[PDB]
């Protein structure tokens, strides 16, 4: 006897999340001036 | 860093009643590392005045 599988849907998630490093300092991405040597963007580890 | 000091905010003791020693404040400060020069003499001069209203405050 045979029955069906467990069925599943590997698609993408919610709204592209899981996809960028947010929130992480470690690999962290940088809006910034071209001639600035800053960042606006810092992230802390805590914040969502 | 020596000229304008965060200020040593106390701790209540509730049991004691007395004061349970100060503390450096470290959860009211701006994260001014990524500014460039036109507000780091800004934030600066906000600090400067609450250095100066707790001393017209005591």
């Amino acid at each position: 006897q045979a029955a069906p599988n467990r069925p599943n849907y590997i698609g993408f998630r919610d709204n592209f999340i899981g996809l960028m490093y947010y929130n992480s300092t470690g690999n962290m991405g940088v809006l910034a001036g071209q001639a600035s040597q800053l960042n606006a963007v810092v992230d802390l580890q805590d914040r969502n | 860093s020596k000229e304008i000091p965060t200020p040593y905010m106390w701790s209540y003791q509730p049991q004691m009643g007395l004061a349970a020693g100060a503390s450096q404040d470290y959860s009211s400060r701006m994260n001014w590392l990524s500014a460039g020069p036109h507000m780091i003499g800004r934030v600066n001069g906000i600090r400067a005045t609450r250095n100066q209203i707790l001393l017209e405050q005591a």
